[PDB]
């Protein structure tokens, strides 16, 4: 899940 | 148990009841009484059907000594007549066949299960084409209609209301109050 | 396991479980494995088996009849029922049986459920002609008559190596 | 309290039903009640049948106290009479068998199973032979049939309506009404 | 039902029926009766026999019983009379033991079931050869045979009919008709 | 119906029946019957033992009101006399315990399951030691045999005749015939 | 008919059985015969115990009601009185409590089920430390024993002969013969 | 035998038991038996309360007929009495409620479980909610505690001694003794 | 399967089953496995199950607090129970949830066995305890104080996003 | 699993299970493959069973009497009907048993289900025959006579190793 | 699975499960294994555990006391009476627990079967012995003295961790 | 496992299951195994079971028997029936047992089936016969004598490592 | 039901 | 069934 | 069954 | 129960 | 059984 | 029971 | 089985 | 979980 | 199991 | 388990 | 239930 | 099955 995790 | 003292006192007067499916216990129970009731030969006896069915043999039975008999027999359906609830109620003696504003009335084609070998399943086949026909035979002979037309109609489980019945021979009148 | 697929290679089949679809999809696959193979060798089939189903019964019989490399069939400790018609559907000449081989040939069981009597009268219709293609079937492939097995048939009959031989379900027996 | 009154009631009148799978239990029962009714030397026993047959050691017992005594047997069959309700049907006395008109009698052939080692697995299956051949002999000198007309027509489960199974000599007459 | 008044009517001319497998329930009942009935000591007690047998200790107990009064008790076997139905068939007053026509008597040799321990095991075992023993030499004793001959006999299951159990000794003498 | 009024009619002469094994509601009804005909106490009271053995504290209930009257109890064994049954046997009046002679005795130890912690199963382990030795006490008091003699002997299961038994001290004395 | 016969004969006497569980029928019932005996208010009411134990809120509507009355209660134990059994058998009337030389009586902790959330765990374990408070109470007033020592002794199972529960206090006397 | 004669012997001094869960057969019972005794209305009726809890219609129905009759209905609890019982418990006539010492009540609100689509299961809970807002207010209005204080007091289950009920006003007074 | 696996290289820990004893040991081991490499690099675990044990609860979580790497978690779908508290356990500011995810909040339930008063007793004082070590370690990583947290424990409690971010379970929601 | 296997490439067998028609497959199978090698060295099979099915049995029995290869067969721990006819079926000569091992012979059993009377009397005839041709095979394969063997089995005969050396079911007992 | 096998190269036992005979086999096979390196290394148990059978902690124990290598255990998630004996059979100066573990301590249970009186008597002096010999040994790696204990172990008791470290079960109670 | 299979290199043999067919057909195949890659080194045994069949049992220690190199054998936590006497039939002065062992020797138990009186009589004296054996060949592993063996064995006996080792079940027992 | 049945 | 049974 | 039992 | 009831 | 029970 | 209940 | 079958 | 247990 | 088997 | 077995 | 029922 | 499938 990037931005943000990662 | 008051049960067994309404059907006793109910069975003194005339009537007979069937409220179950029908198996080989009911149906000796319903010949023994029908027997019994038969030494008077003047009064008639009153059946009242209120079941879905049940074996072929047991039915025919008490088909066989209802028409036994001189008493004349009349039958009374309420609730529900299904399968050989709805023939023996037809079998009553013509004229005196009865059914309630609400009853409802099935005809139904026999159904069984077969096991064993090959010779075993065919005669058994054969068994039940021949109980097939003879129950076509005396339900075209008892309502009164052609043979090929209930043979045709019995092909899949027809519905009936008391006024259907009555216009198609199974019921020769409709009760509406007392 | 291993010995299984090492004797495969020899063209080989065993048919040890009950006959039914999955054991009938295997045996025809391998079948037309080794037919895409070498067209001119010969398969030879295994059998020891109480019988099972019907249909693939009939299905491994079309698949031997179609495939051009002769199919040799060897008993081995029972055949019954579907065993022995696969067993007595190899090519002529080439049926063979153990000493000690035990045989065993009975009419089709079935079971019709339940219902109104026109399902049943289809279900038994359906039964009858099956038993006469199968007394049919089983009437070319032996020496003896249509008539005969009318006779035989109608319960069950259990032959031996040389029962089996005299018969003509089988071609010759196994000795050494 | 309606099945014991009605049987009670017809007890008095020297009937006995037959109306469930014949086993230990009710043999006895019927064995019982056909020497009760043996006290009286003149006045016949009726006995009807409506049952798919059972064991046959109960069937044989039910026969042997049958023909034991004076009194003649009249067996009426009603609904289904199999196995050993037929055997019982056609053990009654000469010219006193009757059938209803939808009635439907089967002739079957003995069945059990087997247990155990090799031994006794043998004599388990010579006594059940000999138990064939013993029915065979008796029903044949009861139809009046010869042995092995009898033998090749029991091979496989026999179907018979009322006078087909007259015209057999399972049945002397077939009752058509009061 | 029927069957307790019509028991209670045939207990009255001293009439016995051993109708199922016995038990410590049916011995009780067994026992209980013929201490009854040993009231009076000048009127036999008949003893009418169909069971495929059962528990030796209420068999032996039977058989004490029946042996302890001075009444003589007929033994009758109708059906079939297996295992402790025949040792009680046969441990009846000598001259006194009858069979139906149709009768089947089957010598059959006692088996139980054993568990525990290497030491129970063996105390059981012990146990039951003493039966086989006590048994095998009560029927040598009761139809005359050699205790050799009856320990051969009882090897493996035997059958016998009216006649050749007749022949044998278990039974004294069979019944024809009425 | 029938099997009740004989018990009756049999109680009626003072005799009790035990034919089950040994659970609460039979000892608590044996023990009724006992303080019912303890009413009179110059009549003597007569059981019946035919049964394997049951729960500890129900067989020393019947115990204790057994020796709590004055009238004396006469024991009878038939058939099958094992555990509590044995203990009820040897339990009666001197002089006045019998056997019949195919009747058998088996000398049993107590046994019984536990569950729960080391606590809980220590405490149920003494209840069941203390329970043991005052068996061996009490049944080495009646039958005049030694502690030890009875305490080696009840090791493991043992199986007394009736002439055993009464050598051994079980059994006062064995009837033969009336 | 024999256990309704002898019961009903007790009661005429005035001698309740208290023989199986304790659960919410039995102790009805014993209610209704305390309340129903409670109608003369000068003849003492004897109740005799053999029980494994029961239910607590039975075993104090039991209590309660042989409290309430005015008929002094007699409590005779035989064979097992354990958990309410041997609280009901202390329960007697203070000179008027006795026990069989074989009698057992096992003191017990209560114990229970528990299931639900944190909140109704919670209450429940109140609840039930409420109750085992109570009964150790009762106890303690009823034998004389102080609060702590009845603390100590219950905190684990605890089994008793008729002459240690007579020294321990729950017995006031021990009876040996009539 | 002995229960059905103790309860038609309480029942002729107006007394009812209610010893078991409430479900429909025995909340028809309690109705015809208080529809009975109400032919006489100048003399109070007793209802004996032992009941863990039960179903809310019947309970209702038993209220309603409770409080239709002018007879004043005297009620006595013993033992347990929760749910559905100690409200039929509180809804005797005012000052005439009483409970036993020991005796422990336990208010718990409804539960109950659904299933279906999400329109029934919305439908439903209005239900649930409701019914359970009917019990606030009724219990609000017979003990005589604010409806905001019973809901706050029946979110939990609650156990009240006999004490503890009468000051929160559940019960009018208690049973010391006779 | 592969993709789990695939995902495990990028630090990135499932938890989709009921919380019990293999499940918590194969996540702690994931964690110490993780946390043996470089501890500069964040852990995340993402969460959707409806609760389970408390003692594997507790490891878990205790296990999050005592390595170095900041841990992360995601919620999807819902978290009941022991997934609430776990998700509730993550570093601060590092807690996420989807906009359709749920939320539930409940006091621990237990299943108490027969026994005598005082097991009965120990077995339920060990269950206070445990559910007041619970609600005060709760209290400790939401800003609301312990009194909210057992007014609001008693009974069921669900929270949407929304609802979970103003009460201080969630850090900030996941929108796009 | 790999010690199987590796005795395996020794030529040894295990027959360790109960005889029925995978394991009576999968035996002789491996006998093939083994046979399928050089013929001039034996195989060597041990026993540890307590018997089966008489059709698998059978089957076994002719696919070592066919081979050419000698057949070695060691008794191992226990050996019931089936196991002890295989035992005493091995090569004349070449036969032994271990110092315990427990030998016991007895007659089929079988269990014909119910039926037609016709049915069973062909199931019983069956049966003896396969009973009389399971002794006149023992006592060819023994040095006792058929009478002997006829009173033998009736029952249970359990014997010893020397016992089954006296006999003639075992040529040699091994003893270290 | 990957990570078990990944954590046990650097010398760490987990026992997650019931205690039994195969999960006893593996843990003391895992033991003798390691032991098999250089006998310098520690060992590192972790425990979480609801305990099990007697006789499998029982050689669990005495495997741990054979080895030379220090062997360190660490309490985590829950440990009942096997764990915690095991957590307590570590060597001095090196038992540790999580600070939310949860340790128990409860005298053995056990289901002795119905039989002779004599068995039965049998049966309750051996598990008096073994209780006694089991309190015996936890009185040796605790400061409390024996008779302390016997008073303790009578119902079940429940420690956290600063009693257990209080108690004497661990050594000492990491933080970070 | 993976543990297994190391530690089978270092000649190391677990017994940890019930004796049965297929677990007594293992041990031997590991043992000749073992027999084959060098004849001239020792055979260890580990031993934790509660016992098992007897046929098996005989299996195993004629395995044991035949074998020329000496069989090192140690009892682990329990030893029970089948695994006490496989224990005891180690090679002289080289069985070994742990410092909190737990030995017993318990008469042979069965169930002999419902059947005629005969075939009871015949496995009785069976019975008989293999609890004799059992006993003349324990005591002659022992410095017992058989009526000693007589009177211990009647009912069931514990001994601990001290007790097996002053009886003469074991020759030394393991102290660190 | 009369009339007319009875 | 008369006649003639009875 | 009479003659003769009864 | 009297008194007072009954 | 008499005599002498009864 | 008596002396002395009953 | 050669000869003949292989 | 080092330090220091490795 | 040699010798002589192998 | 050296010294010594192995 | 009077009045009136009955 | 060629010809002609495949």
């Amino acid at each position: 899940f990037s931005p943000a995790a990662p | 148990g008051l049960g067994d003292q309404v059907y006793n006192r109910l069975l003194n007067e005339r009537i007979i009841f069937l409220g179950q499916p029908v198996d080989d216990d009911i149906a000796n129970k319903i010949t023994a009484q029908l027997l019994l009731l038969a030494s008077d030969p003047e009064k008639d006896i009153y059946l009242y059907i209120n079941s879905p069915g049940g074996s072929i043999t047991a039915g025919m039975a008490i088909y066989d000594t209802m028409q036994y008999i001189k008493n004349d027999v009349v039958t009374i359906a309420m609730g529900l007549a299904a399968a050989m609830g709805q023939f023996l109620l037809s079998a009553g003696t013509p004229g005196k066949r009865f059914a309630l504003p609400n009853a409802e009335i099935l005809i139904h084609q026999p159904s069984a299960g077969l096991a064993g070998s090959a010779s075993d399943i065919k005669i058994h086949a054969e068994r039940l084409l021949h109980t097939k026909k003879r129950m076509a035979e005396l339900t075209s002979q008892h309502t009164g209609q052609t043979i090929e037309q209930i043979t045709r109609d019995s092909d899949r489980d027809r519905w009936f209301d008391a006024f259907e019945a009555k216009e198609y021979g199974l019921i020769d009148d409709v009760m509406t109050t007392a | 396991y291993d010995p299984y697929a090492k004797l495969f290679e020899e063209r080989v089949i065993f048919l040890g479980v009950q006959i039914d679809d999955a054991s009938a999809n295997d045996v025809m696959a391998q079948l037309l494995c080794l037919e895409s193979m070498d067209p001119d060798r010969d398969i030879s089939v295994y059998i020891n088996s109480p019988g099972g189903s019907f249909t693939a019964l009939t299905a491994i019989y079309d698949t031997m009849q179609y495939v051009k490399p002769d199919v040799q069939t060897v008993c081995m400790g029972q055949a019954a029922a579907a065993a022995a018609v696969l067993l007595a559907a190899g090519t002529p000449g080439k049926r063979m049986a153990l000493p000690n081989a035990r045989v065993l040939i009975h009419q089709p069981y079935s079971e019709t459920g339940r219902g109104q009597v026109s399902d049943l009268e289809i279900a038994a219709n359906e039964i009858l002609r099956m038993r006469s293609q199968l007394e049919d079937m089983l009437a070319k492939h032996s020496t003896t008559p249509v008539e005969k097995i009318r006779e035989d048939i109608e319960r069950d009959k259990i032959l031996t190596a040389e029962d089996a031989l005299s018969y003509g379900l089988i071609d010759q027996v196994i000795s050494t």
